[PDB]
């Protein structure tokens, strides 16, 4: 709905994605580059955000599968109050974009840190 | 229906092209498989040196910066400005 109560969740949601684009380094995109070593990629050999289908499927609705009734779970399984929360809404939003508005991973100096 | 050949199966199973000397693919990343890079490894160097460069992909080009130093020689030119030193 609902309201109100879809802010905690958005809180843990975007913290991660805006962890993705914090604690990275990065390496691809690419673009620029190159776009698409390890295998090579490994990583299949091309085009595999679908279990992202099944995993983003996996989670949202075993999260709310839930809901403390949880069913999912199940049986068994062996085979102001917007004000604080909605300006902490905001300075999350932000430091995407300064995170992002310039490369982070500077690494200009200064000095140096490794090396 | 054919008794005779099935129109000919080194022509029809000439997928024997799944397999051949297809190293057309295959051996196009086993000779990058040994690639560079001065080359190889030191002296010129693992980065940075690189950020930046041969590799990537990309884009690009490239050159860039003389090749070098003109200048940068101490300063350039030269023998060496001059220009004054």
């Amino acid at each position: 709905w609902l309201a109100y109560g879809e802010i905690i969740n958005g809180r843990f949601a975007m913290l991660g994605a805006a962890g993705a684009i914090a604690p990275e380094i990065l390496g691809k995109a690419g673009l620029i580059p190159a776009e698409t070593t390890y295998t090579y990629w490994a990583d299949n050999y091309t085009l595999f955000v679908l279990e992202m289908a099944l995993m983003g499927f996996a989670e949202h609705r075993r999260l709310q599968d839930w809901y403390n009734p949880g069913s999912m779970g199940k049986q068994y399984f062996l085979g102001k109050e917007v004000k604080n929360g909605r300006l902490a809404m905001l300075a999350i939003l932000g430091y995407f974009i300064q995170g992002l508005v310039t490369g982070v991973g500077p690494y200009q100096n200064l000095l140096d840190h490794l090396a | 229906g054919v008794i005779e050949e099935y129109l000919e199966k080194s022509k029809t199973n000439k997928e024997l092209n799944d397999k051949k000397r297809l190293a057309t693919t295959g051996a196009n990343f086993a000779r990058a498989y040994t690639v560079e890079f001065g080359s190889c490894k030191f002296p010129e160097n693992f980065t940075g040196c690189q950020d930046l460069a041969k590799q990537k992909k990309v884009p690009f080009l490239s050159d860039d910066l003389d090749l070098e130093c003109e200048g940068k020689d101490k300063y350039k030119c030269g023998s060496n400005v001059f220009w004054k030193w």
